[PDB]
């Protein structure tokens, strides 16, 4: 339920997947910037970070 | 009022809403410098301590 | 408790940002002009004197709210409710009231 | 789970870092928080603790930042101090907590690589009035317990949280030179942005080392935009970008209920 | 040899004048204290109120000697409310203070 432009993509599986800080900083910090209010957030954060 | 006892004021614990008087008069910075000057009174809540 | 969070001042260079008043709790809002910001290397504002800043400051509630907080209340007319204890031959028993 | 790879410690005005003298500091803090009837504080300062600055996890090293790049200095150069040497329990991200005698000020200091000590100094009052009916020092072999609550070690567990948000800008004169009647810009791999009044010199920003010619020091500038970090929401380092596009991070010790003796 | 450098803090012991390291100095009245100006017999010094000012000097021998005054030193800020540390936003009004001039 986490927005990006217009993807609405579920906020368990980035639509980066995986280890999406790694291909594009700027574009991950902002992907989580347009979901500040988002009740789900954290299920972004949980998953845009941590990567193996 | 500011600094008595309710100068932060909510119905409930997990209340949105909220009410305070705490006489924010952010001022202006002082030259040279980046910062946000504000004088405030103090927590109400401790003066009731 | 409170914390009054106040947010890293914007600082419009060479340009004016005038407030714009979103409703939260003693929110406080005020353009500066003549700014002249001084970051640690240099100025971070090339132009002299049209420079402005919009410092805005507001109160929420502190992040120990739901563990140390004074409850005030309106008491009307109270119910008792006791303990008993009662004793007759060899019945000997308390019972709540 | 890093999520401490995002964040970057920040250099934040210090009014007094040692000596009296205002400056722009690697440890500057900027909050106190003493909700703990235990007598803990914690203290927010400006740069990380056990985040290496290549990012692994190890707890040895303090992670701060000078200049532009990311430092690292040693754990046990921290020292804390109100009126007297304070003591250490936890130390994650821009968090310390500390157990500190009652005094009127209260100092944080690491030391940098160059073996040189940094501190600031702020003005807090921390008259620890201890739970219960009677002020005591410290707990006595035999006593009642009564409950306090304190800072635990529990690294995550949400409601608790703060504003990150983008780097505003950095504004440097290390990176432009003269070069006989040029301004040549080194880059040293990090984006810059430059604006020169110097007619044909125009504004724009590069990845890789340039000059712009027939142009003076004194007449352009020039400021190194990260974006790949982030920052804190600090009212000392300014904002970037209108209405603001404040991202957020959970914030360790949230404060819990224990046996105070 | 009476060159000027500072790492090295000059003293006398028995009827020798030997040195020791300068970054030995230390300034106490009630805690640690901070020293801004070190120039010939004179030590400038900020420090927190006490009763009591120590100064200290290891020898050549890395043995500390130090030596005691009682000093009250209740330093007052100016103006009309006492501070410990100086704050971020505020006036500035004329203090007096020792500068590093040895200069006329
Ligand atoms: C300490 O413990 C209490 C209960 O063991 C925690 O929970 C609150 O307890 C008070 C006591 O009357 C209740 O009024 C609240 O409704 C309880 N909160 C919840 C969410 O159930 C409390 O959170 C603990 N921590 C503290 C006080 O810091
Ligand atoms: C009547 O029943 C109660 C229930 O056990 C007996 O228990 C007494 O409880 C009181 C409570 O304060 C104690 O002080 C007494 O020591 C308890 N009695 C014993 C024998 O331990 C109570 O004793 C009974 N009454 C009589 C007269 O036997
Ligand atoms: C680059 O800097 C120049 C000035 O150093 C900015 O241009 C103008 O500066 C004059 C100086 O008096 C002001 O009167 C103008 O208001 C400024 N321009 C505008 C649009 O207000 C220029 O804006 C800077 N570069 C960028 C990209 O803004
Ligand atoms: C989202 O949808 C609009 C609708 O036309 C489109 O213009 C836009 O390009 C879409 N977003 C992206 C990132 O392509």
């Amino acid at each position: 339920m986490c927005v990006l432009a217009n993807a609405t993509f579920p906020c368990f599986q980035p639509p980066c997947v995986p280890c999406c800080y790694e291909n594009n900083a700027e574009a991950t910090l902002r992907m989580l910037e347009d979901n500040v209010d988002r009740p789900g957030y954290y299920d972004l954060l949980q998953a845009a970070l941590t990567c193996r | 009022q500011p600094g008595r006892f309710g100068d932060i004021q909510s119905r409930t614990v997990e209340s949105n809403d909220l009410y305070a008087n705490t006489a924010l008069k952010l001022a202006r910075p002082s030259p040279g410098m980046v910062h946000v000057p504000y004088t405030q009174t103090p927590s109400g809540f401790k003066y009731w301590l | 408790e409170y914390k009054t969070v106040v947010p890293s001042p914007y600082v419009k260079c060479c340009g004016a940002s005038e407030c714009s008043t979103k409703e939260k709790p003693d929110y406080q809002c005020k353009v500066y002009t003549g700014v002249y910001p001084f970051m640690w290397g240099g100025a971070y504002c090339f132009c002299d004197s049209e420079n402005t800043q919009l410092s805005e400051a507001y109160v929420d509630r502190s992040d120990v709210c739901r563990h140390d907080h004074a409850s005030a209340y309106k008491a009307h007319t109270a119910s008792l409710k006791a303990k008993v204890r009662v004793m007759y031959g060899n019945v000997n028993q308390t019972v709540d009231v | 789970f890093n999520v401490y790879k995002a964040t970057r410690p920040y250099i934040a005005y210090c009014a007094d870092c040692g000596a009296g003298h205002s400056c722009h500091s690697p440890v500057a803090i900027e909050a106190v928080r003493s909700e703990a009837t235990d007598g803990m504080l914690k203290i927010q300062f400006s740069a990380q603790i056990g985040i290496d600055k290549s990012d692994n996890h190890d707890y040895t090293k303090i992670r701060y930042a000078d200049g532009h790049a990311i430092e690292n200095a040693v754990r046990s150069s921290l020292k804390v101090a109100t009126s007297g040497d304070c003591f250490v329990h936890g130390t994650m991200g821009h968090f310390i907590l500390a157990k500190c005698p009652p005094g009127e000020f209260l100092q944080v200091s690491i030391q940098d690589t160059r073996n040189a000590v940094r501190a600031c100094r702020i003005q807090y009052h921390h008259d620890p009035q201890p739970v219960g009916r009677e002020k005591f020092t410290i707990r006595p072999h035999y006593g009642k317990e009564i409950p306090c609550t304190t800072y635990q070690q529990t690294t995550a567990k949400t409601v608790e949280e703060i504003d990150m948000h983008m780097p505003p800008d950095t504004p440097d004169r290390t990176l432009l030179s003269q070069q006989s009647g040029n301004v040549k810009i080194t880059v040293g791999g990090k984006k810059v942005k430059y604006n020169c009044t110097c007619g044909t010199g125009n504004v724009g920003t590069t990845n890789s080392d340039m000059t712009i010619n027939t142009c003076l020091i004194e007449q352009c500038h020039v400021s190194v935009t990260d974006h790949k970090k982030w920052q804190f929401n600090s009212p000392f380092v300014p904002r970037a970008d209108e209405p603001a596009r404040k991202g957020k991070v959970h914030i360790p010790f949230p404060l819990d209920n224990i046996t105070c003796r």
